[PDB]
């Protein structure tokens, strides 16, 4: 449940952040921060699987 | 997946045919559906042939 809810809310946050600014091909700093945090969640799940 | 679909839906107009993005999202929906049905199948026959 931790995993599913974290991933779901993270996807919702990622969608929400993009609407604040116009459609741009490049990636903003906000996008990099969100991607890194999403990677941290994914890494937590990977460490779960390893253990 | 439904959240992604609705957010995509609002931006676009109401066109009859099927778009490429719609084809991809439908494919992903089918993948998730088949995963859930596969779990249901596993749970259905487990008592008789758990090794299966």
């Amino acid at each position: 449940v931790f995993g599913v809810t974290t991933v779901l809310t993270m996807t919702t946050l990622s969608i929400s952040a993009r609407n604040s600014l116009p459609k741009v091909a490049y990636a903003t700093a906000m996008d990099w921060f969100i991607a890194v945090c999403y990677a941290f969640v994914f890494s937590a799940l990977i460490e779960f699987a390893t253990v | 997946m439904t959240t992604i679909n609705t957010h995509l839906r609002e931006t676009l107009p109401k066109i009859p045919y099927v778009k490429a993005i719609d084809m991809y999202l439908m494919g992903c929906f089918v993948f998730v559906f088949m995963a859930l049905l596969e779990y249901a199948l596993v749970n259905y026959i487990f008592f008789s042939q758990p090794a299966r």
